[PDB]
């Protein structure tokens, strides 16, 4: 199962709500997790099971999607939310990852 | 819950390594410790999985043979061996505790650099 | 190497061989074989291989010596293997067991039961023996793994795909097998220090996992401890995919991840039961699935009513713990229940979301028969379907502000202190409720009274504000077992919030919305009653605003002293406002403070009070609506009323106001209506000190069955701008059917005024007292009586009609039309007075009565009395007609009057007529006809002044008995200078014809006296008479 995500890099404003999308090459039954890797840190889990957020993650992050088309909506993006986000599937053996998307300050 | 990792290593071509990822604050034998390779230009790729209790493993097909995963349940630490490392195998290797949903609590990663 | 030693076959058939130091082979011939061993050890690298005739064949290995069974190598079989060691069993790291089924047990089994396929394991263990699985135990699909011991511990991996895994600590375990698989397991009997612990991975996809620990003691010790992963994915088995059973003692502690998800179908069922169930911070019981969620029960079934789940005494779910039964793609959310009998501590997250592409939200219950602490997060929203429901259920619920309640979970909390409650009362965080309303989840809160002698009663008290600033339409229902005291507002700044503050079906409490606790729904409905259940829950609202926006408001309740009581300054805004209630002694609806009820469409007030009033409005009540309806009943009191010495009742209905009840006593009111109507059915109605103006018709109906008057108007101003004012009073006792008093003005200039009064017995019909000013296009008074009068105007009245005035009635013993006071009846066109009597007079004008009209018609009948009577020695009657005046009846007596007319004529048919002490001047003719059938005179003139300015004077008397046909006396002047005076007198028997007595001056152009007699004198001149004519004078008769 191949995973593709986009945009590869987004130029966003502070306070803006943005969307990151991810598409699977095969139907993944919601077993799509999202990771957040702050620059200089290891990736952390934000949303698990397509829509369920991990504890410690602010309510501004909201996952969505089904079938093969998933996205992550970030409301009122703050300074601490910049960095690289990844999507990964656990519906396939290679727990493949997307290529990552970076958020940079506009 | 904490997953500290050994530090980085500098290796000569053809050498093998065995890394480290201490597991604490949770039942070590009840979660899978998954090893993921991070490289510039590639992002993240799954490497493999070990269930420390029973020792059952699962590997990425591209990493079969080269990598072996194991664990010491008494010491609550996770080991990974990488054979015949080359220049193109330099990467940050992360260990993470994976429950049925999401590889949570990632460790900091070990930087493995291979050069003459 | 180390292989089992001392093997001896004791039942069944099979051989034991060791072809290599590292390999042992056990070859089975029989269907069931049992062998004893001195020790059953397997060293590292060694294999013990069974060779059985079928996958359903069973080999039993009973250890009869040595110590614990050290299994470290591989054990393989193509059939089932039962290993029994009273010293416990240890499976080390790297070990593997692969059979068609495998049972490990420290409990012995008899050879007779095993050989006869009766798989009962009980007793015979060494105290403290344990089975510890650190390796990988797997079976072929459809197989089973059962570990039976005082202590069971799983540190490795257990896999029984398509079959069953049972980890249990009990005195006896019975396995019911059928055709190679496991059908059922009966686990029974408490043991000392029972413990079942799962640290590794247990997976039974498309099968079942049972974890049972039955302890004898363990007051607060852990008996079931799951810290690893339990997997049982697949179809929704109705018996449970994952079943945890903590028995009747100790605490169940889950820190791992229970799962029963179905990626393509419906999620499974996870049942966690025990005495004390603790869900730790990292737990995540998940029973989700593709086409819809499953079910998760912790401590009990829905509301604890499911007989197949043991109810917990205490359930604690710590912050961080997550239970998810949400749908993941398309389908409805599932069911999640946290139930306890004594204490529930809920701080975690429970999801039951609908699928993103379709399906309704699920349902989550978080409740305790005792102390429920509900502070955590629940989410049962849907992206496309209906909102789900978060259900709370506890003895007495109090809503508090925030989460700062000194909660115990992870800080200053030694293990197991969370089961010792200190937070008395079922405190509920207002933040959690507000977050549920904003996220599309409905909230239902129930309570329930407990046994006599305790304090908790179901009293839901709101001590924190609830708001709904965002999200889709949701409902909020608070149905108390006790009281619904609301001490804070419930508001919504977005979406529709449906508020239902009902009582319990059998509740016997009260609903109070005290201290400024205004309820606003932003378009949702406000319901504070029931509907049809006769639930005696009263409502008391003090200083509260109920603002439904474009929704409806419906309040109901029944009590003893009051039904729905309003005090303070209340406001109600809605599309529809319906207030319904009942009482027995007091007022069913009792508005005592200031209240503004502003409906866009309808306002309905309904109630009933056996001994009190139905609707009682005494304070400053202002009601604005398109339609206002006031209906109620009372046996001893009032139905409706607006009485209050300081308050004013203001009603404003743009289309119609209708009021109904046994007695309606309107007062100090200001009522504006389109079509206003009253209908009083038992004790009449009263309008006092009010102003009533309607655009269209006003219909005031009332019936009185007692002393009170039917339609009683006192100091009232009733006007119809474009319609008519109609009143219809009925009296069945001795009250007045219609009664007017004080300063009453009736104005129907664009319509009609019709007053009807139907009395009975001595009761009169329509009485006009005081000062009554009536103005209309058409004025009509109709009435009936038996012993009383039909129409009786005794005070001062003015009637101004732009066309006609009609007075009609019938009175058996009284007068039909009776005018004894002072009145000015002014009509532009005609005035007609018609009525009937038997013993009394038809028309009796006694006071100062002036009738001015174009035409005046007086008619009636009286069997024994007068038909037309205009007589009084004190008052004067004045008539002023432009055109013809006709007075017809049995007897007409006119005295002390001044009549101006165009034409004038009398027609007496029974007893003649008399004119005395009056002045009668006509422009045209004064034709006076009268027939008498008694001794009375026909046409009798006494001191009459009769003048015709441009016309003639004609009289025609007939005497059929012995009375005088025509008779003049007193000072009579007849002036007909422009016409003729013709007198006719036809008598019979001894009667005379035309008798001239006194002094009669007849002035005319021509005078003629014609008459006939038999034995009497046809013409008899006895007094002074002068006949002055300019042409001829004719006297003839016989
Ligand atoms: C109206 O009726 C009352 C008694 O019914 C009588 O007293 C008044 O004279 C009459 O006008
Ligand atoms: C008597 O009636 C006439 C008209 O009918 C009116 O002009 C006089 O004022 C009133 O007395
Ligand atoms: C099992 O229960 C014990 C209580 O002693 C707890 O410490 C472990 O974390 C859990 O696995
Ligand atoms: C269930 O799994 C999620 C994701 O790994 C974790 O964050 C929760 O704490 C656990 O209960
Ligand atoms: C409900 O919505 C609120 C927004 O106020 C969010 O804070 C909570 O996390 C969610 O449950
Ligand atoms: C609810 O409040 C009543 C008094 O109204 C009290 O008697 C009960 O004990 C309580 O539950
Ligand atoms: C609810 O909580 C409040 C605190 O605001 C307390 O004053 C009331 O007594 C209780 O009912
Ligand atoms: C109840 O909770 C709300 C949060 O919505 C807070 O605003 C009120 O102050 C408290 O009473
Ligand atoms: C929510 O409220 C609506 C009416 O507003 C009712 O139809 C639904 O049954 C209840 O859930
Ligand atoms: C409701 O209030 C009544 C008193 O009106 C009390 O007796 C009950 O205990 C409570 O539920
Ligand atoms: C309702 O609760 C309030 C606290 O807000 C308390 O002060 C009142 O006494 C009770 O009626
Ligand atoms: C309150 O809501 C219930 C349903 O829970 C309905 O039956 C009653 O009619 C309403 O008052
Ligand atoms: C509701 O009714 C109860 C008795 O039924 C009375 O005590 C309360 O005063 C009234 O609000
Ligand atoms: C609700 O409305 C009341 C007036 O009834 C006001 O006093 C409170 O401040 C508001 O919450
Ligand atoms: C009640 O709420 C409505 C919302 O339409 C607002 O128009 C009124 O002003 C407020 O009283
Ligand atoms: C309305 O408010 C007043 C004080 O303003 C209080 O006396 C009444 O009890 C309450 O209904
Ligand atoms: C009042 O009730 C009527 C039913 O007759 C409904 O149509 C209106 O919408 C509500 O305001
Ligand atoms: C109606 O309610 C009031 C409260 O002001 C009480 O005084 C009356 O007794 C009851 O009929
Ligand atoms: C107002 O009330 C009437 C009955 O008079 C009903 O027909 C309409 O539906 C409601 O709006
Ligand atoms: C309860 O309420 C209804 C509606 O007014 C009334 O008809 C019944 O008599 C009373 O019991
Ligand atoms: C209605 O208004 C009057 C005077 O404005 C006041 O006396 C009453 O107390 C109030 O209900
Ligand atoms: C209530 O009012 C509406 C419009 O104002 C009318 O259509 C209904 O007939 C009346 O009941
Ligand atoms: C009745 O209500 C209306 C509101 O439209 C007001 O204009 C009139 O003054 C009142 O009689
Ligand atoms: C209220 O009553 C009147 C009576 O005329 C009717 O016309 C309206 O249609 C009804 O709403
Ligand atoms: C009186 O009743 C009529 C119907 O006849 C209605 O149209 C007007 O609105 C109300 O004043
Ligand atoms: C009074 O009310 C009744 C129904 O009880 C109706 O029949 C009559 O027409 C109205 O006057
Ligand atoms: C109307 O008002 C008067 C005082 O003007 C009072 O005496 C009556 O009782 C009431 O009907
Ligand atoms: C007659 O006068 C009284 C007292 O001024 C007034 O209240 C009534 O409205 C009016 O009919
Ligand atoms: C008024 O009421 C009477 C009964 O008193 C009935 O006969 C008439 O038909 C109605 O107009
Ligand atoms: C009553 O008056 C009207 C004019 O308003 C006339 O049309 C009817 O003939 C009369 O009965
Ligand atoms: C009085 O009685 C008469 C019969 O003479 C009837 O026609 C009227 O309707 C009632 O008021
Ligand atoms: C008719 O009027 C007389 C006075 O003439 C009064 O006494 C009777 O009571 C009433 O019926
Ligand atoms: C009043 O009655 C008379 C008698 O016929 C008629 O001529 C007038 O037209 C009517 O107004
Ligand atoms: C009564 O008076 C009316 C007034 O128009 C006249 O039309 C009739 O001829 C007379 O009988
Ligand atoms: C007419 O009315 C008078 C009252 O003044 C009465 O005395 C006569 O008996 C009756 O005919
Ligand atoms: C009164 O009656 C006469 C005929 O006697 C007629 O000519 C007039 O028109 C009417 O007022
Ligand atoms: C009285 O009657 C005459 C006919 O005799 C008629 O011409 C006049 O108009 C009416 O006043
Ligand atoms: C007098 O009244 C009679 C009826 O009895 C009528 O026939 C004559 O025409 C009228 O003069
Ligand atoms: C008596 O005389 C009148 C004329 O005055 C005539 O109309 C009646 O017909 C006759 O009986």
């Amino acid at each position: 199962i191949q995973m593709t995500q986009s945009p590869a890099s987004l130029s966003v404003s502070v306070g803006e709500t943005v969307t990151i999308t991810c598409r699977a090459s095969e139907n993944i039954y919601s077993n799509l997790a999202w990771l957040h890797q702050k620059q200089g840190k290891s990736p952390q889990l934000l949303v698990y099971g397509a829509t369920n957020l991990a504890d410690g993650v602010p309510s501004r992050f909201s996952g969505s999607g089904s079938g093969t088309q998933y996205s992550l909506k970030i409301n009122s993006l703050q300074s601490e939310d910049f960095g690289t986000y990844y999507c990964q599937q656990f519906w396939g053996s290679p727990y493949t990852f997307g290529g990552g998307t970076k958020l940079e300050i506009k | 819950v904490q997953l500290q990792q050994s530090g980085g290593e500098l290796m000569k071509p053809g050498a093998s390594v065995k890394l480290s990822c201490k597991a604490t604050g949770y039942t070590f034998t009840g979660y899978w410790i998954e090893w993921v390779e991070q490289r510039p230009g590639h992002g993240l790729e799954w490497i493999g999985e070990i269930l420390p209790g029973s020792g059952s493993t699962d590997y990425n097909e591209k990493f079969k043979g080269k990598a072996t995963c194991s664990a010491d349940t008494s010491s609550n630490t996770a080991y990974m061996k990488l054979s015949s490392l080359t220049t193109e195998d330099s990467a940050i290797y992360y260990c993470a505790r994976k429950s049925p949903y999401a590889m949570e609590y990632w460790g900091q990663g070990t930087s493995v650099t291979v050069s003459s | 190497a180390n292989l089992p030693t001392g093997g001896q076959i004791v039942a069944g058939s099979g051989s034991i061989q060791t072809p290599s130091g590292n390999q042992m082979n056990i070859h089975q011939n029989s269907q069931n074989m049992v062998a004893n061993w001195n020790s059953f050890d397997i060293g590292k690298g060694n294999t013990v291989q069974f060779d059985q005739p079928s996958s359903s064949a069973v080999a039993l290995n009973r250890v009869v010596g040595g110590g614990e069974s050290q299994i470290m190598g591989n054990l393989k079989a193509n059939g089932q293997v039962f290993l029994v060691n009273p010293n416990g069993v240890l499976f080390g790291e790297g070990a593997s067991v692969s059979t068609s089924g495998f049972v490990a047990s420290t409990r012995d089994i008899k050879n007779d039961d095993f050989m006869n396929r009766r798989y009962t394991f009980s007793g015979g263990q060494k105290a403290g023996a344990a089975i510890v699985n650190q390796g990988e135990l797997t079976t072929n699909a459809g197989g089973y793994i059962v570990l039976a011991a005082d202590r069971v511990s799983n540190s490795g991996t257990i896999r029984t795909p398509g079959g069953k895994t049972v980890l249990a600590a009990s005195e006896r375990i019975t396995l019911q097998l059928d055709n190679g698989g496991l059908m059922s397991v009966q686990v029974t009997g408490d043991v000392v220090n029972a413990l079942v612990e799962n640290r590794g991975l247990v997976s039974a996809r498309d099968g079942q996992v049972y974890l049972t620990a039955l302890g004898r003691g363990m007051l607060m010790n852990t008996v079931l401890n799951v810290s690893g992963v339990v997997e049982a994915s697949g179809m929704h088995r109705q018996d449970g995919n994952i079943v945890l059973d903590g028995g009747d003692s100790g605490v169940v502690h889950l820190s791992g991840t229970l799962q029963a998800d179905n990626a393509s179908g419906q999620g499974g069922k996870v049942v966690v039961q025990g005495k004390n169930i603790l869900l730790d911070k990292g737990s995540n019981i998940t029973a989700t699935g593709g086409q819809g969620g499953g079910e998760v029960y912790v401590g009990g079934g829905w509301q604890g009513k499911d007989s197949n789940i043991r109810n917990a005494d205490k359930v604690v779910m710590q912050g961080g713990a997550r239970i998810d039964v949400s749908a993941t793609q398309q389908g409805n959310g599932g069911t999640a229940v946290l139930w306890s009998d004594s204490y529930t501590n809920f701080h975690g997250q429970i999801g039951a979301k609908g699928g993103e592409t379709g399906g309704n939200g699920g349902r989550v219950e978080t409740s305790s028969h005792g102390n429920l602490q509900a502070f955590g997060t629940v989410s049962a929203s849907a992206k496309k379907g209906k909102a789900g429901n978060w259900l709370l259920d506890s003895a007495d619920i109090t809503i508090v502000n925030g989460s700062n309640v000194s909660k115990t979970e992870t800080t200053q909390s030694p293990p197991h202190t969370q089961f010792a409650p200190t937070a008395a009362g079922s405190a509920v965080s207002n933040t959690s409720i507000n977050n549920r309303l904003n996220n599309g989840t409905s909230v239902t809160i129930l309570t329930h009274r407990t046994r006599t002698g305790t304090a908790q009663g179901g009293n839901i008290t709101v001590n924190a504000a609830i708001n709904k600033g965002n999200g889709s339409d949701v409902n909020l229902t608070l149905q108390a077992g006790g009281n619904i005291t609301v001490n804070n507002s419930i508001t919504s700044t977005e979406g529709k919030l449906n508020v239902n503050l009902s009582g319990a079906r059998t509740s016997n409490g009260s609903i109070t919305i005290s201290n400024n606790a205004n309820i606003t729904t932003n378009g949702g409905d406000i319901t504070v009653g029931t509907t049809n259940t006769s639930n005696r829950v009263n409502i008391s609202i003090n200083n509260t605003t109920l603002n439904a926006s474009n929704g409806n408001i419906q309040l109901t309740g029944t009590g003893t002293d009051s039904g729905i009581l309003f005090a303070g300054n209340n406001r109600l805004t809605a599309s529809n406002i319906a207030l319904t209630g009942n009482s027995t002694s007091g007022n069913a609806i009792n508005l005592t403070g200031t209240a503004t009820l502003n409906a866009t469409n309808n306002i309905t007030l309904t109630g009933s009070s056996t001994s009190g009033n139905a609707i009682n409005l005494k304070g400053n009540n202002t009601l604005t609506a398109s339609n206002i309806t006031l209906t109620g009943e009372s046996t001893s009191g009032n139905a409706i009323n607006h009485t209050d010495t300081t308050g004013t009742t203001t009603l404003n209905a743009t289309n119609n106001i209708t009021m109904q009840g046994t007695r309606v006593q309107i007062k100090h009111s200001n009522i504006t209506a389109g079509n206003f109507a009253l209908n009083a059915t038992v004790a009449g109605s009263e309008i006092s000190n009010t102003t009533l103006t309607a655009t269209n018709n006003i219909n005031l109906a009332a019936k009185t069955n007692s002393a009170s008057s039917g339609v009683y108007l006192k100091d009232a101003r009733i006007t119809s701008t474009n319609g008519s004012i109609t009143a219809n009073g009925t009296a069945t006792a001795n009250g007045k059917a219609t009664h007017l008093d004080g300063n009453v003005t009736l104005n129907a200039s664009n319509g009609r005024i019709k007053l009807t009064g139907n009395g009975h017995g001595s009761a009169s019909g329509i009485l006009f007292a005081g000062n009554n000013r009536l103005t209309a296009s058409n004025i009509a008074l109709t009435g009936n009586s038996t012993s009383g009068n039909a129409i009786n105007l005794t005070g001062t009245a003015t009637l101004n009609a732009t066309n006609d005035i009609t007075l009609t009635g019938s009175s058996t013993s009284g007068n039909a039309i009776n005018l004894t006071g002072t009145a000015t009846l002014n009509a532009t066109n005609n005035i007609t007075l018609t009525g009937s009597s038997t013993s009394g007079n038809a028309i009796n004008l006694k006071g100062n009565n002036t009738l001015t009209a174009s035409n005046i018609t007086l008619t009636g009948e009286s069997t024994s009395g007068n038909a037309i009577n205009l007589t009084d020695t004190t008052g004067t009657t004045t008539l002023n007609a432009t055109n013809n005046i006709t007075m017809q009846g049995t007897r007409v007596q006119i005295k002390h009057s001044n009549i101006t007319a165009g034409n004038f004529a009398l027609n007496a048919t029974v007893a003649g007529s008399e004119i005395s002490n009056t002045t009668l001047t006509a422009t045209n003719n004064i034709n006076l006809a009268a027939k008498t059938n008694s001794a009375s005179s026909g046409v009798y003139l006494k001191d009459a002044r009769i003048t015709s300015t441009n016309g003639s004077i004609t009289a025609n008397g007939t005497a059929t008995a012995n009375g005088k046909a025509t008779h003049l006396d007193g000072n009579v002047t007849l002036n007909a200078s422009n016409g003729r005076i013709k007198l006719t007198g036809n008598g019979h028997g001894s009667a005379s014809g035309i008798l001239f007595a006194g002094n009669n001056r007849l002035t005319a152009s021509n005078i003629a006296l014609t008459g006939n007699s038999t034995s009497g004198n046809a013409i008899n001149l006895t007094g002074t008479a002068t006949l002055n004519a300019t042409n001829d004078i004719t006297l003839t008769g016989s």
